[PDB]
Order: C-alpha cells, then structure tokens, then sequence
RNA sequence: UUGAGCCUUGAUGUGUAGGAUAGGUGGGAGGCUUUGAAGUGUGGACGCCAGUCUGCAUGGAGCCGACCUUGAAAUACCACCCUUUAAUGUUUGAUGUUCUAACGUUGACCCGUAAUCCGGGUUGCGGACAGUGUCUGGUGGGUAGUUUGACUGGGGCGGUCUCCUCCUAAAGAGUAACGGAGGAGCACGAAGGUUGGCUAAUCCUGGUCGGACAUCAGGAGGUUAGUGCAAUGGCAUAAGCCAGCUUGACUGCGAGCGUGACGGCGCGAGCAGGUGCGAAAGCAGGUCAUAGUGAUCCGGUGGUUCUGAAUGGAAGGGCCAUC
RNA sequence: GUUUAUUAAAAACACAGCACUGUGCAAACACGAAAGUGGACGUAUACGGUGUGACGCCUGCCCGGUGCCGGAAGGUUAAUUGAUGGGGUUAGCGCAAGCGAAGCUCUUGAUCGAAGCCCCGGUAAACGGCGGCCGUAACUAUAACGGUCCUAAGGUAGCGA
RNA sequence: GGUUCUCCCCGAAAGCUAUUUAGGUAGCGCCUCGUGAAUUCAUCUCCGGGGGUAGAGCACUGUUUCGGCAAGGGGGUCAUC
RNA sequence: GCGGAUUUAGCUCAGUUGGGAGAGCGCCAGACUGAAGAUCUGGAGGUCCUGUGUUCGAUCCACAGAAUUCGCACCA
RNA sequence: GCGGAUUUAGCUCAGUUGGGAGAGCGCCAGACUGAAGAUCUGGAGGUCCUGUGUUCGAUCCACAGAAUUCGCACC
C-alpha cells in the first residue's frame, strides 16, 4: 500500500504539535503529502482525485454557486461561499478582475446546465493552478451537493511530481487520518504503480513531518 | 518443473472463492489464451481468471 | 596515503520580453516595521570580472505580491530539498613503508663448570616471520577396503525383470533361447462439447488465367476412400466432417457390488443441495484407447478453530494442499 | 662374480659418468609424543631424484595430444569480506481489524576471488606417435615425378629375422 | 554335516505369482487339529452357442497350369532405338 | 525469470538537446594494374529487437514482451 | 545377423527445416602472354542408388530392396 490509518494517526499527532504547527494568527491547517519517484509524462501515474473529506475539519471549503431562479431561494440557505445567477453570467463576459479574484481565492465552482457560459469565462484564469467547476443539480432541495463541496479537496497533478492537499485543522488528528488515508485510497485506486513512492509526509501551514513509514 | 518442452503446473485460484488447483499447460505454444467461468464453491459459474489472467 | 559518512568551510550562470542577471517542487493573497530594526538613494576602493568592500543619507512617508504589465515561465511570505565532491574538523579502518621490551636463539661473547645435557646475562641476528586448528582447491594407488546380481546347451561379448502387442508354447491360465517382427518414456490453449450436417474420390467431359492437379454441373451410380509419428483395431442412423453456439469435465453420500494380500482398480439403482445441459422424449464425468512413476521412508511447505506432557502465546504434530 | 638359498643359475643386472633436479642454508629427510642423532664435525663440485648401461663417438628432431610445471596480462566465481531486499522478536499508534520504530537477531551469494584451469610461456629422458583416393619411367613394375584433402596424421637418426 | 527305544490310521511336504534369486524369502494348500453350515460339491440325462482343437474349401488375398483371347505385352519387318 | 545492461547496416557498434540517423571492416563500382591484392575515391547498406502511451515531432522519454547477456534462486 | 556409414560435381568432399544444389581444386571463356599455368572476373560441372510413403516440397526422413563397407557375434 501507500500507508495505513495508524501510521497516519501517529504522524498527525506530530503535525498538530507546536514543533510543526508554528502559529501565525488564526486557527491553522494540516495536509497529506505524496511525492513520486519515476513520475513522468505517459499518463498511468496522473491524477484528479476530487475527494470529500470522510470526517470534515474546523475550516470548511470555498464553494461558489450559480443557481437557476427556482432553486435560488434554497441555494440562499445551503451557506454558499459566494453566488452569481444563471442570468448575470451574461455581464461577466470581459471582466478580467472579477474572474481572476474568483479563480484565485474560491476553490469549487458549482454551475447549473443552463449556465453553459461558465465553460467560456473562467478556464484560462482557474485551470493553470488546478481547481475545477461542476454541473450543479436542478433541484431546490440542493443541500448535500453543497455540503460535500464545502468539505472536499483535489489531487491536482497532470504531469508534475507531487501531491499535497488540505485534510485537517488544529484540534483532532485521529479522525483527520481517516481523511488522510481516503486521499491515499483515491491515489492507489487511480495509479496502481505502488513502487513509484519517493516519499509520504504530512504538513501544516509551514513545517512537514517525514512520516514513520 | 524439470524439462523444457514440458507439461508443467500453474497455480489457478478462484475469481471469488480463494481456492487453488492445477493440472496442465505448456510453454511450447502462445500463451495469452485462458480464463473460464468455473466455480469450486459450485454455487454460480461466473468468473475464473486461470493461473494466467488470459 | 587511501576506503565509508557529516555541510565546520566552499562552488561549477547569462537570451531574449519583464524600468530588473527568473533551477525547482508548491501552498494562497498578503509579508516586516522594538528606531538603532528594515529597506530605499547616491559616492568612493578591489578585481581569477561574474565575487564583494567601505562611506554618507533619508527613513511610522509606505515598499516588495495575485491585484497593472511582460514572457518559455514569475518575483512578496513560508514549507520542502543537499549531491556529483573539495578544504578541514569529527567519527574510524586498512595495504604498503618499517623499527623492534614480541619471538626464535639448533649464532656468538660472557658465564655456573677441569661438563656432550643443562643454569643465566649480555650481544648479534632476522622478524610479527614461526606455529599449527579448520573451511576451499586437487594430488596419486605410499595403510585400509569391496570382490555386488542373475539369465549361464560353463563364463568374455550380443539379448532380456521393466511395461508392451503379434509370433513362437500343448483354449479356462502360462512355461525362451546371446530366438523371429516392432515397441512408452508421453499426449490439449484444445486433438474441449451438447444441438445439427451428410455424401466423398479416382477417371470420363465442360469451361478466365492450362499443359499432373486443387471449387465445380453431369456420367456410372460401382458400397473400386480415406489414417496428421509409431501400431493393431475401429466400421458409417459417421465418431472421419465443421460451421454456429461456445468450453461441468458439480461440490457430497450411495442399496448394490465386480473383488484382492496393505496400496489399489472399477462403477451404479437411490438421497441430498439446487447444480448447468435441453423444445420435448430426455444424457452424462473431457484429447481414437492400447504407452507414460514411484517400495516409502525421509523430505519440504501453504493454508487452519484440528491439537500441543499446570498453563497462555507456541515449537512440534493433525487435516489435507503443493512434489 | 655367487646374485633374488625356493622354478630361471643369468639370457636378472649392482656399476659409473650427467643434463636437470630437493635446500642459500635450524640445510632435504623426522623412524620417536619432547630430541636434533644421520647427512655432520658438514654447502647447493659435500648430501638426496626417478634412472644411467665398458669406451668413445652420438643423441637427428617433431609439439598435433598428454605429461612437467611455471606465470599473470584477464574471464569462470570458495573460506575471506558482507550493498541489500524480506522477516522474526517488539515500543509507539489502533474501541477492532491491524499499522508499525530503534535495539537484538534470522536470512543475502554484496564484492573481491585463482588452488584447479580456459589461458600465456617453455619443455627433445613427457606421453607416445608416421594418413589415404585419383595418375604413372625409352619393359613387366618398380614406385623417383603429380594436384591436394583444416587430416593429429604415411616408416624417420638403421641392420636387416 | 546328522533323527540317540516302540506303535497305527489321515499323510507325494516336495507347486501358480515370481525373486539387484541361487537348494535361500512374504503370505500360503489340494493339508490336518478346534469351531461352523446350506442341496454345498462331482459325473450323468438335459438347457442353451460361444468356440475354432479337427476337418473341409478355393471365397478373399496369394495363385497352379491347361484351354480359350481379356485395346495387356513379346519376337519379326517397313520406319527416325 | 531476479535485476542491470544490451539489441540502430552482413557483422562490430556510434546513437545523451527529441528535430539531418551514421562510421568502421568488408560489399560494390571507377581509378590504378597486365591481371588481382594494396592504395585512393565515390556508391551501396535497416522489423532503429517488438509495438503502443507521451510528444508538434521518437532510435531517443514511459511501459509490456522478446532475444542476445552478466552475476544470481534453489531442503517440493 | 544386428547396428551403423554410404551409392551428392574430373578430384577431395561439404549440404540437408523437408521448396536454393555447394565450395578448395579442374576444365572453359574473358584477356595478360606468340603460348600456357599462376593470380584474375564471368559462365558451367550432379545416375542426389532405386522403389514407397509421409508431406507444400524428400538429396534428406521412415519403410522395403540392391550394392559396397565398418565393428562385434563365431572360440
């Protein structure tokens, strides 16, 4: 395997100690790391793993929404990060600054099918630093599609040597290792290469733990 | 097992059932060439990869 | 002088655009600011030119960044990351090169000693040598050993018990011989099936691309045919056939038995489960079969609700795989 | 000659030179468990291998094979030395399934490595060794003269039972 | 190698498989002795067909020879072996 | 098959900036020669070992397989 | 008798998946020589022993037969 839960438990109990959680000013974060050996251009080790954290940490996710008018009155309630309507996409047709704002600081861009202008105005700003949009359901009763994306992260690499993704915050390393191994399962499920291990670490807003395994 | 143009053993385990057996195959001809549907659990003939994954 | 590690000390780069000398792998959008802390401005001295040095400012004004531009690609703020290898510290070894309280003194002077063993100190020698104790290597018939089938028209040869058919040998069975003919040291990625299919040659005569021949439509209707190495036998409502559909060749018991000397070798009414094969009647344990291995004892090995001299883990055993 | 009294009575041969050979010397041999006594009261012209076949000439040649050994340019791949990978045994981490570190230890054929020997060099006393078919002389046929065959190869330094 | 006094009936011990057999070996008898039992067992008269010991043919495949011609093949001659 | 290396012309092999794929001996032809050899020069010469992925572009980067090949497993 | 090689170019002989027939040598041509060999460059040289069968295809293999020929059987 890549790793197992206790060899990730033992190392998040290290990561959330002051040794590795060197504090700035807020309630801070932790991540699961995988760097590869023989990682090259072919395709069999390339990844995209959109993974809802099986036990969500203290700091939720940056979910943009684009509802159609009927479901809006509910989407208004799912606690979305930011919102734009099926309509007002027609006005964003040239506005670089708004686009680069949204691209750079949101994470998830949830879009109704009628909103297909969404395929045009965001790609060249978002795409280069690997975050993705997705077909929002048509229902009013929308809530677990929003809540999932409000607790998910992604295995970005398309050709480059590393993954490193958000997985926890300051308070409960044990559950956060069920988050950590879920990312590793996505990977060993998408890339049966196994011996392409350079290393497996876990990492805070700064310092990284050279994990026991 | 001992020879070259030989009737050899190969470890054929089940698609579900864990159970293994063997009797024959031969390196003399092309090899990409077997699985079956069979069952040493006997319940339902469905998937059986041979010693070989065809 | 040379092996293995470790940054105490180093250093292997110019192309354009970007007011500017851009390895990467990456997170996101902010980062420093106590005045002796930070840049930012502007001289001056060095040169293996890609290094730095030294002066003097102003300085809570804002400046570095997605934010505005450029490009192959950003740079503010942190994480992560040391090797090809040098200098020397700090762990530490080892061949040469030796000197020499090991040592050997079966070399001398001195000495107990009118003394062949022997006592012992100075010297003089070479030298970690000697010594033997295992492991690897063959070297030779320098102790010791065996006399290893039997078949024998007495021996030397040529042939067999094997496991195999036809002769030969006197029917339930057999009974060689350096005898007569010929033999197994194995066979499937199918030479695997359950339906369904039948009528083929040779030669006569036709006809693109011949010059014996190869799909052919008809003679006559002949039961004038075929056999992938070996063989003898199959025997035709074809198994030889061959195209569709596609690979049961079940896990478990069995009245009844066919029988033998411990293995063993053969199969089946009927009963279970549900097992796959089917319209229905209904069928059955795979290459055409004959030729193909272990006395068994020791081994090895993979799995486990089978155990394991008070236990509990557990050696070792049991079950049966696997040889 | 009186020699192996015992088959031969020598028709055995014990001579004796010598190229090479054992040892620069507590020298080779070691009988005896400890001798250091032969060799030595002695040096590789003392003493031992394996022999020698009066005497004096004479020992051609010929290295394919196999001896004899001796070496080091470089491969086969052992004590010796141990890259590693996999485990065991076990802290830490796990409501459990189970992950899983030092230390201790199991197990590598890591990488050197030539005794032999592929090899490289020399051996005349080291082991034995001299090939056949197709064509033949002013006569039979002698068998000088013949082209060659990757064949290791045809009676040669004599005197002729 | 060799039955150290006598007697009476069953009683060829003395052979199939063989045997890195050589008067040697595993069980075994046609044996006795002790349990046990049925028409169990044998020859006949009979039922019922497989055998191929004989025998006999010419059928096959192999052919006797003699007739009579079977686009078979020989001898002679014209001819270009 | 464990792992590495190797496979580009007839054979030995260059092939590491991914952009033109080749040298050497030998083969061939001319020159030379009297003929050849030798010298000299031009000319010849491929399953890039296999075949896809990645790439604008593949001998080249990745991988699955093979053969050539070095050491190597082994108490069924 | 069994087993085996062998009947493959003048000469010595190679050869076979099982589909071409080879080479040193010899002859001949091309020229160099008045000429010939060498050495040269091109052409050519076959009882593949026979029969039969397998087979795409037999020089080959298996089977049967001739005929040389080799060892052992023989005492």
């Amino acid at each position: 395997m890549l790793a197992d839960k206790e060899s990730l438990i033992e190392a998040l109990k290290l990561a959330l100690s002051t040794e590795y959680n060197v504090k700035r000013n807020f309630t801070q974060s932790v991540e699961i790391i995988l760097t590869f050996k023989g990682i090259d251009k072919k395709g069999d080790l390339k990844l995209r793993e959109i993974v809802p954290l099986p036990k969500q940490p203290s700091k939720a996710k940056r979910v943009l929404v684009v509802p159609s008018s009927e479901q809006l009155e509910y989407a208004k309630k799912a606690s979305p990060k930011v919102v734009i309507t099926r309509e007002e996409l027609q006005k964003l047709q040239g506005q670089k600054r708004p686009v680069k704002k949204l691209a750079r600081q949101n994470e998830w861009f949830l879009i109704n099918q009628e909103s297909a202008l969404a395929g045009r105005i965001l790609g060249p700003a978002l795409g280069p630093r690997g975050k993705f949009p997705t077909p929002l359901p048509n229902t009013a009763d929308i809530s677990e599609y929003i809540n999932r994306f409000k607790r998910s992260v992604l295995v970005k690499t398309k050709d480059q040597p590393q993954v490193q993704v958000f997985i926890g915050t300051e308070d409960k390393p044990e559950d956060l290792a069920e988050n950590a191994i879920a990312v590793l399962n996505a990977i060993e499920n998408k890339a049966k290469v196994e011996t392409n291990l350079r290393n497996i670490y876990v990492k805070t807003t700064g310092k990284a733990v050279k994990v026991k395994r | 097992a001992k020879g070259i143009r030989e009737k050899i053993k190969l470890v054929s385990s089940a698609g579900t059932g864990h159970f293994y057996t063997t009797t024959k195959n031969k390196r003399t001809k092309p090899e990409k060439l077997e699985l079956k549907k069979f069952d040493p659990v006997v319940r339902q003939h469905v998937i059986y990869k041979e010693a070989k994954i065809k």
